[PDB]
Parts: structure tokens; C-alpha cells; sequence
């Protein structure tokens, strides 16, 4: 994460982005705000005092190299919690019926479903569709080879969810498809 | 054919009969009795007749050489689009003259009108003609307004035959039944809300005289471009005091309630005279409202009053029929309101035609392409396909021709240059990186376009790296 | 005098600067009572190159707002106020207008006088009201407070005018020493700008029948009133052109300023006939009555500003570069979206050293001005515009600054699009419903729409994935 922030995986020029607000120009709309800015707005609005935020916020890197907590509503681009893999896991030691609430609060506190972020990660679906237009299994294999390479790049969580929820990509990764 | 067209429950059919018994149709048997019968039936059951403008033709009225524009007959909205000075209000003014001549028949305010003034003739020519046509339940009633310059009188002559017959029809209908609906000839301009106020309203001529509320005075001050708020106040004072037909006030109130989101409980103030409205449990006066709210207030009040006066003893006064002309229907409105002003009008004032002029695309991605006319270089051009549910940028670039991104700006030329660098062999050049950083620092690292450009850059990195 | 800061200030004061000379003027006045006079002389003599701006305003009970402490920028000369119909845009402009009236009564027009907060201008159910405006000139903050208290509560605020009086004192001192000196233009324009642009019965009516004096003063007459004096401009135009036998270069610099806004006009010439003004529109000579409303407004708005600037500037080479607090309201009025994208930049390029605080209901005017110079008033509160409103598509500005959807929200062909999208991205792709709605949408929008082709790409991929499996 040398040039990448934890909450939303955008490319920066714990590093966190500007959150749609340059420096600290105040009187900003609390709907374009994400990451740290909307977190501070939430803190001010709901009068929360404990600012540790460790235990109710799960970020992609600290998780055991897993991203199955998150779905991907492709109609809007929202990252949404998954009933499966959240009702079957516990984090830091808790009942298994609270990981869902941890994920939901993390989405709500950080506000990762901003229209800006949704319309941004919506374009990765377009780019992945354009490769699967000529129906050439070599270019799609190449797309997966570049998207599942080291040094995680811009939006490297949806870049993995998209490959997850596919039958050609998963089959080609497994071995049942040979190009 | 003659036996087939004989109808007992239709006047549209029983007007061709009047034209047959006579001459000019087939040279058929003339008489003075069957003509009387089928002229009596011509105006006796005119329920559901929508008076509409069929087509127009211009000769040299202001800046035009020739223009033949046909208006819609199914959709009740027409929008005119053009640049500044592309003759949009010229068509409105020609139709206004036609409506002034249509008036004075059923208004009975003499038989005057509005001819073409010398300053309205096209610069450097000797004749002009505003040929206007109409339609009332099928039949077409024409008009020609002629204006010459001496020595050239053999080019155009006024006719006024169609309105001379149509006013005869309506006058006969009224003479038969006093409780008959009448069409609206409303006309509104950019000087609409120039009178909305209650200052010195007690000594004004509006509240000074015994105004007669009937079905022929509703056309007074209609073809001028101003909505008389003071006469509305006079009407409201009578409807709120004589109560001590309650639907007359209720129906009028429950359309201004629809157009104004959060206004309720209009009440007279018998203190220094003013009108009191409640904006979210806060009592407010007319002077304390905003310009757009007052504009919609005056417009809707004017239509409601002029249409409840025209349809006495009805159950749904605000249906009627009429030809209402509105110039700059997007005047002093927020784009949230310039997205529902038209459908709201057509839900409230259904059976009324609206030939409106607009300067905004928000009011244009709500109307079908076939009901939008674009004026350019003195000629008509129809709108492109797919405008009713289109993104505002597409409408802007295809009907209001303008670049969706400022042609003269430091961040549009830079964007286009950055795209040119990206979609070339120098995508990784230092200049491309510098311009990309410059655009990201301003539009944000997460803009929709820059993500696509970065994706293409990554793809080309990979393609120049697996073959190298 | 301490030879640490007083000497440092006088070092720059002797070099020539209004702010530097004024810095010690208030300091001296142990009082000396003569250093104050010398510093006042130096300051009044050194008002060259000044620029008058409004810095900040503050309202307490003025028509709906219960608290508002907005401030204006100084690095850019255009601040656009955006909001819903009836939130705060006209109220703020009126609040500024009251202060500009109280300042115009002290710069040139007569003496101490102005307008206060009327009873109908105080928010319902309250007992006090205040309009606090702070001015800036050459780097000095002159305060001003207008107060209005209902009976029994005459202790919350008292109207203090302790900055405008001194600003007018400095300006009268400058005018006494040098008759030839520029003064700050103060103008107000409402939705009622183009209601008196008509050369009908000009000879019979006033402004022709009465002798008019074009002094440097009196150029502020009827400036904070809305309507623009186009008829006085006609008199000014006639008492020039007819005085061609100055009187040439003034009209040259006004004509080339009015022609920059109107792409194809030329040859502004008077007509000695039943009086009227004649313009040329692409080799077609026609009158002001024969122009368009959209062009008449842009004629009357800028000709008046040019006339006032020439009147206030005595002998400057460029009389249209002074200083001003013009407050054009609804600048997007009667303009095509093609002119709405140049109205502001053209105004800033022509009237360079003029501040405009305008109101706008159109994204076309908005997406040419940075976010830092746009104020949004949603409920009762000031919100700064989102990042990136210079060089952006009109639809993004519409959604993210106007809270209006790109597509209509209650259309039949827009509620079908979302159902089509839901069917496409669900497991019911390539179904009879997904083809019926797809065919309807393709017929309506043509088989080239940007969204529909992307949905076709998605359905193509899914067909591929279920065929090769
Ligand atoms: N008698 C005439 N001779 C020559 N040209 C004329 C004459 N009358 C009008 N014109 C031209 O035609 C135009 C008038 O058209 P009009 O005022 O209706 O424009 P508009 O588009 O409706 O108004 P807006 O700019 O507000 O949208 C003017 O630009 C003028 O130049
Ligand atoms: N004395 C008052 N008491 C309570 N509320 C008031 C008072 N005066 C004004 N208001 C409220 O504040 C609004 C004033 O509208 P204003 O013209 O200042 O804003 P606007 O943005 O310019 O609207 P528009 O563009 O449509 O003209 C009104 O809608 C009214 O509701
Ligand atoms: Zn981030």
C-alpha cells in the first residue's frame, strides 16, 4: 500500500486519500466524503467518544488475505456485505453472528458506497466486459494474468470479486478450461 | 355518402352538411331549411372539442423568408429550440396576432385585431403574411393576415373567413345554451410576474370597481403577456368573504398546492390587505415569497381563474380547452422544477395545448423528439431521436449544440491533449504523466474518465511488456 | 514614537502606499493631532491602483436565515450562489444591497442616508434583526452593522456605521485634493434589467426634455435600483455622435466593449428621425426595438456598466478598468446555453477589475467557475461546491451540485431502463422480458446508445459464459 489507501483502493499521488475534499476546506457536503473525512463527520454527528475504531472496522490488508466479506452489486457498483463467509467467521474473538455487523458498520462509517466511488469502480466492469467481446479466451486469460499479479494496483478488491463471481475465469484458473 | 354523413349526435359531421347545402362543395341542391337544421346541429353538443393550432405559415414577419411549421395533434406540448435571435418569439408573436383576431368573436370586444406593423416587415421587402390555421373537433378554420406597402397590393389579402365562421359557431352555441364551455386564449411572456404584489392594492383600479365575473370577461388582458395578480386577489377576496360553490376556491387552491411543494392554507388578511400562505407551518405573505414561487403562483392562479370562469356549472372546471402560449417556461426555476414543470401542467391542465419556448435541456429531456422543433438560420430542423429519457449532456450536444465541457477552459484543452497523448505511442511520455497528474489534482483521482485512461495505460504497459 | 515599528511603517509610507500610510494614521490619534493630519493627507493622495471588494457578511434574522457567516474570496472576481428556489440567494443579495446603499450615500450621492431592515424583512416570530457587512479596500477592513429591534428589545444590536463613514471621508478627501480620480462603481441588477430598453417617445419623456449634467458624481444615481437606465444611455449616446463636430474615443471604447458580447453587431449609429437607435446584424441594419430580448438584456446590462465606468473615470486610457461591486442577479436570464458558457469569462475579461456576486440556476454557467467560488444553500446552511466544477460535464454538475438526476426521475422510458438493467445483471438475462424491454429501449434510443451497448456487452459475456460451460 505504498501508493494506495486502505479503505478505498484508489491510486494516491497509514496513507489515506483526500476523500473528495482538498486539504481541509470546510462546509463540504457530507455525501461526497469517504475514508477519513466521512469518518470524522460521523464522529462529530453521532457524538462517538471512543476513537480507537479497532474491533469494529475491518480493512482489506489486516484480514487474512480474504475479501469474501464483500459482494459487488454490479447494477450500482456498491460493495455490500455477504451473508455467507460472514455468518461463518469470527474476528478477534466474538460470536459468529457479529462479523456481519462489523462489515456493515465498516461500510457505513467509511461510506464506501459514495456515488463517486460507485461510478468509479463501475468502470472496471466495463473494462472487463470489453475484453470479453471478441470471445477470445487468450485475451481474457491475459486480463486475469495482469489483474491477479503482485503489487496490488488501483481497486484491487473489486478486481478480485469480479474474477471470483465468474465461471470462465474461475474455470480457466482451475484447469477445467484449456485455451 | 350524403345519407351516411347524416348524424344526430355529432356536430363535426353536421358541419360538412352545412357546407354541402349551399355551394362551393359540389354545386349541390341549395335550400334555407336543411341548412338551418344542420347549422343548429352544428353548435348544440360541442362537448369534448379541443381547439388547437393546426399549422402556421410566415412570409416576412420579422426575420424569415418562408416557414411552414405543423404543430402536433396528439401530444399536448410543443417546444421551440434555437439560439438567441433565431426567431422563436417571432412564431409566438405571429400566433399571438392570430389569437387576437380569433378573439373579439367570442370575446365580443369589437372585431379589431393586430396587423403587421411597418417595423415587423422584413428589412428591405414589400410584403408579409401571417397565414394561420386552426382546428375545432376536426374541421379546419383558416386565417390570413396580410400587410403590403403601396404599389404592391396585388400580392396578399386578408381573409379572416375561418374565424368569422368559428366565432359564429360559438356565438350560436352561447345563444342556445348560456352554460357552455369556451376555449382559452391565454398568452404569457417574460414579463409575466411584473405585477405580483399587494402594495397600494386597496386604491388600485382592480379593487376599486364592481368587476363582473362572467364567461366573456375572462379574455380581458389575456393576450398581453401579464398575469393580473391583483384581479386574482379581488376574486379571492370575494370567494373567501361571500362564503359567509365552495369547490371554486378548493380546486384552484389544489393546483397551486401541487406546483408548490409545501404550501398550504391560503387565507385573506383583513388587516392592510395581503395574501397569507403557510410554508411548512410558517405563515408568509406574497411579498415575502421568492421570484420563482411568485411566478408559478401567478401563472397557475391566472389559468385557474380564466378556466373556472369559462366553464360554469361544471364538476371538473380545470379541464376545458385552450391555446396557452408560454415564453421562457424555465424562467426563474431551479432545474429540479425545470424537470417536472411540464408533466405537472399536463396532469393539472390536461386538455390545453402548450406551445412553449425553452432555453434549458432539463425541460427538454421530458418531451418526445417529434414534439420539439429546432430553429436555425431561419429554417426548421427536427430534433434527433431519443430525447424523452436522455442524459442532459446528450440533449445539450444534439439539440442545444454546445460542448458538454467548456471549449475555452484550462481543464478541457488539457484533457483533450492528455487523451491524445494516451491514445498514441507516447502514453508513457513525461508530458502525458505530467498532464495526468495535473488533471487528477483538480478533478480528483477517482474521476470517471481518468480511471478509464489509467486502465488503458495499464493495458498498454502490459502489451509492450509481454512482447519485449 | 518607538523606532522599531513606527519607523518601519513610515519607511514604506514615504515610498507611497495607502495601507502603509494608513497604518500609522490610526496609531497617531501620546496623541499628537498633527501626525494624524499628515497621514490622512498622504493616504488620500495615495489612492491610486485601489480595488474595492466586499469581504464578509453576517445575518441574524434577515428573512429565513437565522445565522449565516459567509465570506467572499479575494483571488477571484466571481462568486456564484446556487440553491433551490427560495432558499437564500435573493435575500443575501438584498442584504449586501442595503450596505451598498449606505456606502453610496457617503462616497458620492449626497450625505448620510440609507435603508434599514423593514418589519417584513425580519424573520417571523423574532424580535431583532441584523445585517453585518465588512468591506475591504487596498487591504483594510471597514466594518458596518445595520440593526432593527422591535419594541421592548432595544438592547440586542445597535446600528453602527463606523467603517463607511471613514471610507467616505477618505474618498471626499481624495476628491477635494484631485478632481480627477476614479471611484468605485456600485451597481445592482435584478430580474428587472431589461424592462426599460425601448426608444419610444424618448424626446417627449424625461432624460431628453431635461438638461443633464454628466459629472463624475451623479453617475451613481439609480444604480442600486434594479432597472438599468438605457434611456439615459440613449441621451449619452446622442450627446456624443451629435457632438462629433473625447466624443470619439469614449464611444470607440464603449462600442468595442459592447461588440465583444454580441458576436455579429457593428456600426452603432444614431437616427435623426422619430428617434431610435440602429444596429447592424450581418449587413442588416435594424433598431433596438427590433432586437431580441436575449440580446436586449445583454445590451442594457453592459452598456450601462460601461457608461458608469466612463463617467467615474476622468481621463484614464481604459475607462472600463476601475473597481466595482456589481451584483447582477440571475445572470443566466434569457440566454441560450451557448452564451451561458461565456457570460462570466467574457465579463471578467472585459470588466477585469470588477467584482460580481451573481446568482445562477443553470449548470452551464456553473461548470466554468472553480468550486471554491460557488456557494450552495440547502436547508439554512452554507455548503461549498464539490471538487471539480471547472471543465466538467453538465450532468455531473447537475447531480452533484444541484441534486437533480441526469435522466428524468418519473419518465416511462427511464423507469424501463432500470428494470432492464436489473434483469440484465440478474439471472433472468436473455429472457423474453429481457428481450421485450431491450427491443423497446433500442427502438426508443436507437441501436447506438452508450448505456444500451454496455448492457449488450454484459449479456454477450453471460451468453459466452453459459455456452462454454
Ligand atoms: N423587421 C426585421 N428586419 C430584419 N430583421 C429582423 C426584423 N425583425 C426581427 N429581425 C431579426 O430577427 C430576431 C428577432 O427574433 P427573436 O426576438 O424572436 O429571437 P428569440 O430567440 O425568440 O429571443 P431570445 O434571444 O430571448 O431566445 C432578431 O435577432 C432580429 O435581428
Ligand atoms: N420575513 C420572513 N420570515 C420567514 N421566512 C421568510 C421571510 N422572508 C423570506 N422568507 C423565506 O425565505 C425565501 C426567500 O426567497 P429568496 O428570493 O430570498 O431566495 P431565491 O433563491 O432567490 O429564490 P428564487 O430564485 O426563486 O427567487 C422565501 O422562499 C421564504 O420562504
Ligand atoms: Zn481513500
Amino acid at each position: 500500500q505504498m501508493y494506495l489507501c486502505a479503505y478505498c483502493e484508489i491510486d494516491l499521488d497509514l496513507a489515506v486519500c483526500l476523500g473528495g475534499t482538498n486539504t481541509g476546506d470546510d462546509f463540504e457536503l457530507p455525501a461526497n466524503l469517504s475514508c477519513d473525512s466521512y469518518k470524522s463527520h460521523y464522529e462529530d454527528k453521532n457524538k462517538i467518544n471512543d476513537k480507537d475504531w479497532t474491533g469494529k472496522i475491518l480493512l482489506p490488508l489486516t484480514l487474512p488475505d480474504a475479501h469474501n466479506f464483500f459482494t459487488f452489486e454490479k447494477v450500482t457498483g456498491k460493495l455490500l456485505p455477504n451473508e455467507s463467509y460472514c455468518n461463518t467467521i469470527s474476528i478477534d474473538g466474538k460470536p459468529a453472528a457479529e462479523t456481519l455487523s462489523i462489515v456493515t458498520k465498516t461500510i457505513e462509517v467509511l461510506n464506501l458506497n459514495c456515488s463517486r466511488l460507485n461510478n468509479a469502480r463501475r468502470k472496471l466492469l466495463f473494462h472487463f466486459n470489453n475484453c470479453a467481446r471478441e470471445r477470445n479466451l487468450r485475451k481474457l486469460h491475459n486480463l486475469l494474468l495482469q489483474w491477479n499479479q503482485g503489487e496490488p494496483k488501483f481497486f484491487q478488491t473489486t478486481r478480485d470479486i469480479i474474477i471470483r463471481d465468474d465461471r470462465i475465469c474461475q474455470g480457466l484458473l482451475n484447469g477445467t478450461i484449456r485455451y | 355518402k350524403l345519407i351516411k354523413k347524416s348524424e344526430s349526435g355529432d356536430f363535426a359531421s353536421s358541419y360538412q352538411l352545412y357546407k354541402v347545402f349551399g355551394s362551393k362543395e359540389y354545386g349541390v341542391e341549395p335550400d334555407e331549411k336543411m341548412s338551418d337544421y344542420f347549422k343548429e346541429l352544428s353548435a348544440k353538443q360541442l362537448e369534448g372539442g379541443q381547439l388547437r393550432v393546426a399549422d402556421i405559415h410566415l412570409e416576412n414577419y420579422k426575420g424569415f423568408e418562408s416557414l411552414i411549421m405543423d404543430f402536433s395533434m396528439k401530444k399536448n406540448s410543443t417546444i421551440l429550440v434555437g439560439n438567441n435571435g433565431c426567431g422563436k418569439s417571432t412564431i409566438l408573436d405571429a400566433i399571438q396576432k392570430g389569437l387576437t383576431h380569433l378573439s373579439s368573436r367570442l370575446s365580443t370586444r369589437s372585431h379589431n385585431g393586430d396587423g403587421i406593423e411597418k417595423h415587423e416587415l422584413r428589412k428591405g421587402q414589400n410584403y408579409a403574411s401571417i397565414a394561420i390555421n386552426y382546428d375545432y373537433m376536426g374541421i379546419r378554420f383558416p386565417m390570413i393576415i396580410a400587410t403590403t406597402e403601396p404599389g404592391y397590393e396585388d400580392r396578399a389579402k386578408s381573409n379572416y373567413s375561418g374565424i368569422n365562421e368559428l366565432g359564429s359557431i360559438f356565438k350560436t352555441a352561447h345563444s342556445i345554451n348560456p352554460n357552455v364551455s369556451f376555449p382559452l386564449i391565454a398568452m404569457y411572456t417574460v414579463e409575466r410576474a411584473n405585477d405580483v404584489s399587494t402594495r397600494d392594492i386597496e386604491n388600485s383600479e382592480e379593487i376599486k370597481e364592481a368587476q363582473i365575473w362572467d364567461k366573456f370577461k375572462a379574455y380581458n388582458k389575456s393576450l398581453t403577456g401579464k398575469a393580473d395578480f391583483k384581479l386574482f386577489f379581488r376574486w379571492f377576496k370575494e370567494l373567501i368573504e361571500i362564503e359567509n360553490n365552495s369547490k371554486t376556491l378548493h380546486t384552484v387552491e389544489d393546483a397551486m398546492y401541487s406546483f408548490l411543494p409545501g404550501f398550504s392554507n391560503l387565507k385573506l388578511q383583513r388587516a392592510p390587505l395581503d395574501l397569507i400562505v403557510d410554508k411548512n407551518n410558517v405563515s408568509l405573505s406574497v411579498l415575502q415569497l421568492s421570484q420563482g414561487e411568485k411566478t408559478i403562483l401567478a401563472l397557475i392562479a391566472d389559468i385557474a381563474r380564466r378556466l373556472t370562469l369559462l366553464n360554469p356549472n361544471s364538476v371538473n372546471p380545470l379541464d376545458g380547452t385552450g391555446i396557452v402560449l408560454i415564453a421562457a417556461i424555465d424562467l426563474h426555476l431551479h432545474p429540479s422544477w425545470q424537470q417536472n414543470i411540464i408533466p405537472r401542467l399536463e396532469k393539472t391542465f390536461k386538455n390545453i395545448q402548450f406551445i412553449v419556448t425553452t432555453h434549458s435541456p432539463q425541460v427538454c429531456h421530458t418531451i418526445d423528439s417529434q414534439n420539439i422543433w429546432l430553429l436555425k438560420n431561419g429554417q426548421k430542423f427536427k430534433a434527433p431521436k431519443g430525447v424523452r429519457g436522455a442524459i442532459s449532456s446528450w440533449v445539450l450536444e444534439n439539440l442545444f449544440e454546445v460542448a458538454q465541457r467548456p471549449p475555452e477552459d484550462k481543464y478541457t484543452k488539457l484533457l483533450q491533449e492528455y487523451k491524445n497523448l494516451v491514445f498514441s505511442e507516447k502514453y508513457a511520455s513525461e508530458d502525458a504523466r505530467k498532464l495526468g497528474a495535473t488533471l487528477s489534482q483538480h478533478f480528483g483521482p477517482d474521476d470517471e474518465t481518468l480511471v478509464e485512461l489509467k486502465l488503458e495505460i495499464e493495458k498498454r504497459i502490459w502489451e509492450d511488456d509481454f512482447e519485449k
